């Protein structure tokens, strides 16, 4: 046997809370190319 | 021998429809490519007989042909007619494969063998480049005052006459000037149809160097291109034999890549 003792902490004064630090959902890539960006005229015309 | 050919174009039906074959007569570069992929590399037709492939200048093999386009021939329906003359045998299922909008008529071709005696009575019909390279000042600007600059132009100019004479004496004065040459000889020459033809061009020029190199990222740029047409029918009479055979199939004119000389010829 041993003894034991209970103490508490209230956040935000004494314990700091960190940021995310990375992303959870996963989601599939970027569909919709846009038309009016500049590498892609340059990209069209050299094709062209 | 000598290979001669017939197109038809309808240009006519209803305006408010596509009409690809129509489009494609407004530009006289494009008329004269569309003309030149008409013959394949023995190696081209072997790689791609559905012509499905990018289009590049060197798979193709190199001939100056000459070519006209005429129209109004009625019948209650209008026709457009390109008659092409060539030193090798045009492959025109090749060429018109997936653009058969374009034409009314099946293509058509057939053997030309034309001999001739000395002092023959021949019609002939021909349209000429009215051209003549002339020394010209340089004027610039003409903000409401010109501005003249020493440098001094040597370019090519139509022909002119004077106020006092027919455009119909000048012209053929300019090709008596020339038919000893050829070998023949005039006796009577008319103008028909007097105008300027237009065309555009795609020239590659250089816009950024490649991040990862190897050539630059270009940009097609456009060049007019201006020429004076002059359309003639009459009648000639033959000087030499294997000189009259001189002048046809080389040209008359200048500009004969873009459709400028062609001599076609009635045994009148």
């Amino acid at each position: 046997p041993r003894f034991v003792i209970r103490r508490e902490l209230v956040v935000g004064e004494d314990v700091q809370v960190s940021r995310e630090t990375g992303t959870s959902v996963w989601r599939p890539k970027g569909t919709r190319a846009d038309y009016n960006n500049s590498e892609y005229k340059k990209v069209r015309a050299e094709r062209l | 021998m000598i290979y001669l050919s017939r197109l038809l174009i309808d240009t006519g039906g209803n305006p408010d429809r596509p009409r690809p074959g129509r489009k494609w007569l407004d530009n006289i570069y494009n008329v004269h490519r569309r003309l030149s992929m008409a013959f394949p590399s023995g190696l081209r037709r072997e790689q791609d007989p559905h012509f499905l492939k990018p289009f590049s200048p060197n798979d193709f093999q190199k001939t100056p042909f000459l070519f006209r386009v005429d129209n109004n021939i009625d019948g209650n329906d209008k026709r457009a007619i390109i008659i092409v003359q060539s030193v090798l045998e045009p492959d025109w299922d090749y060429c018109f494969q997936n653009a058969l909008d374009f034409l009314a008529a099946p293509p058509e071709t057939k053997e030309y063998n034309p001999e001739f005696k000395a002092g023959q009575l021949l019609r002939f019909r021909l349209r000429v480049n009215a051209s003549v390279r002339r020394h010209i000042p340089e004027m610039v600007q003409q903000d409401g005052q010109t501005i003249e600059t020493g440098k001094i132009l040597h370019k090519r100019v139509s022909l002119t006459w004077d106020a006092s004479s027919t455009p119909d004496q000048a012209l053929a004065d300019w090709l008596a000037a020339k038919s000893p040459k050829l070998g023949f000889t005039l006796q009577r020459c008319e103008l028909l149809q007097l105008g300027w033809v237009y065309g555009s061009k795609p020239e590659p020029k250089n816009v950024k160097v490649k991040e990862q190199g190897q050539g630059y990222w270009r940009e097609h740029k456009y060049n007019p291109l201006r020429f004076r047409a002059a359309l003639l029918e009459g009648v000639l009479e033959v000087d030499d034999p294997k000189l009259f055979l001189k002048t046809l199939s080389s040209g008359i004119g200048k500009a004969k890549s873009f459709g400028f000389g062609l001599l076609s010829v009635l045994p009148i």
